């Protein structure tokens, strides 16, 4: 078998938020052993509700969890812009084993926006000695994740050797991104200056570095 | 604490086999089942099995019986899981987790209860050889941020520290990039006080597990 949640769910601060998991009898409904987790990107999964209605620890009241027939449901109250996170579901099985749902992308609402700090660096000495030679735009604390760069030697845009990420959440609920221009010394040099421009909706910020 | 700290990364073949350990501290591990789950990068979480430490005692689903071998080493409070026939759906991030209290009255094997979890074990599997990364410093340009640019490896991840561990504050790690040529490529940076630049020594730690390269860089101001 395989549980049943909403892919993505949106809610927004104050009002409360549901998220379903539908499951067998031979699952959900046969037990009382229902687990809900939630995870940030880049860590491991946290549990927040046990045993359909019990609260594991570093947990509010928030967060409470229930159980009608073969659906499993957890509720939300109160939100945060915290509780922006993947959340999944869980429960034993007649086969002795532990089936999870495809996990809740919840997504919270009135986030106010936030400026990209970028940070550029010129080629250092070394990789220069390396023979190659490569600018770093690292972006930072930006929302909504949406978010644009353009190089630039000297006046001129360019297109060749970019490469970008796409922006992905950071711990602060906040978006991160990089950019790399790779170019050759010689390239380095043929120019006065090189500049890393990011738009985030309508406002831009740029940087800038000379090779002298 | 109560702490996972599970292997190193690793980059295999298909058809080939992993062994992934998972080294228990601040309790003992026959105390508690011990679960292991994956997750595909992007996708959702997977569990693969539950063992008891002390009977040996392991279930798994069907879809993993014939693959997976689940094993303890109690002298060593570690936990070990063996994969074979390893197939590119196999590449995902592998944790183990604590699970319930083993007791001799009450049977908790199949509780999807996990309040503690290991930081996770990216295995790759692929055609590609493994290649490790070129380390540069990122000079710093009351405040400064100084930098590591970990240049063209495979396959992810590379861990970054600083000072060896001592310098917490301040890091923020860029996830990497995927170059046209099939490569990664990331950067760290570090924001300290201008002051400390000059006086305080800073270095980056890299570390590619799955080419086994560990380079320190002493990142400092510019030759000026």
């Amino acid at each position: 078998p395989v549980l049943t949640q909403p892919a993505s769910v949106s809610g927004s601060p104050g009002q409360s938020i549901t998220i379903s998991c539908t499951g067998s009898s031979s699952d959900v409904g046969s037990y009382n052993l229902v687990s809900w987790y939630q995870q940030h990107p880049g860590k491991a999964p946290k549990l927040m509700i046990y045993e359909v209605n019990k609260w594991a620890s570093g947990v509010s009241d928030r967060f409470a969890g229930s159980k009608s027939g073969n659906t499993a449901s957890l509720t939300i109250s109160r939100l945060q812009a915290e509780d922006e996170a993947n959340y999944f579901c869980s429960s034993s099985t007649n086969s002795a084993t532990v089936i999870f749902g495809g996990g809740t992308k919840l997504t919270v609402l009135g986030q106010p926006k936030g400026a990209p700090s970028v940070t550029l660096f010129p080629p250092s000495s070394e990789e220069l000695q390396a023979n190659k030679a490569t600018l770093v735009c690292l972006i930072s604390d930006f929302y909504p994740g949406a978010v644009t760069v353009a190089w630039k030697a000297d006046s001129s845009p360019v297109k060749a050797g970019v490469e970008t990420t796409t922006p992905s959440k950071q711990s602060n609920n906040k978006y991160a991104a990089s950019s790399y221009l790779s170019l050759t010394p010689e390239q380095w040099k043929s120019h006065r200056s090189y500049s890393c421009q990011v738009t985030h909706e309508g406002s831009t910020v740029e940087k800038t570095v000379a090779p002298t | 604490q109560v702490q996972l700290v599970q292997s190193g990364a690793e980059l295999k073949k298909p058809g080939a086999s992993v062994k992934v350990s998972c080294k228990a501290s601040g309790y003992t591990l026959s105390d508690y089942y011990v679960h292991w789950l994956r997750q595909a990068p992007g996708q959702g979480l997977e569990w693969v099995a539950w063992i008891n430490p002390t009977s040996g005692r392991t279930i798994s689903p069907r879809k993993f019986q014939g693959r997976v071998t689940m094993t303890t080493d109690t002298s060593m409070n570690v936990a070990y899981m063996e994969l074979r026939g390893l197939r590119s759906d196999d590449t995902a991030v592998y944790f183990c987790a604590r699970g319930g209290w083993i007791s001799l009255y009450v049977d908790y094997s199949y509780y999807p209860n996990f309040d503690s979890w290991g930081q996770g074990t990216l295995v790759s599997v692929s055609g590609a050889s493994t290649k490790g990364p070129s380390v540069f410093p990122l000079a710093p340009s009351g405040t400064a941020a100084l930098g590591c640019l970990v240049k063209d490896y495979f396959p992810e991840p590379v861990t970054v520290s600083w000072n060896s561990g001592a310098l917490t504050s301040g890091v923020h790690t860029f996830p990497a990039v995927l170059q046209s040529s099939g490569l990664y490529s990331l950067s760290s940076v570090v924001t300290v006080p201008s002051s400390s630049l000059g006086t305080q020594t800073y270095i980056c730690n890299v570390n590619h597990k799955p080419s086994n390269t560990k380079v320190d860089k002493r990142v400092e101001p510019k030759s000026c």
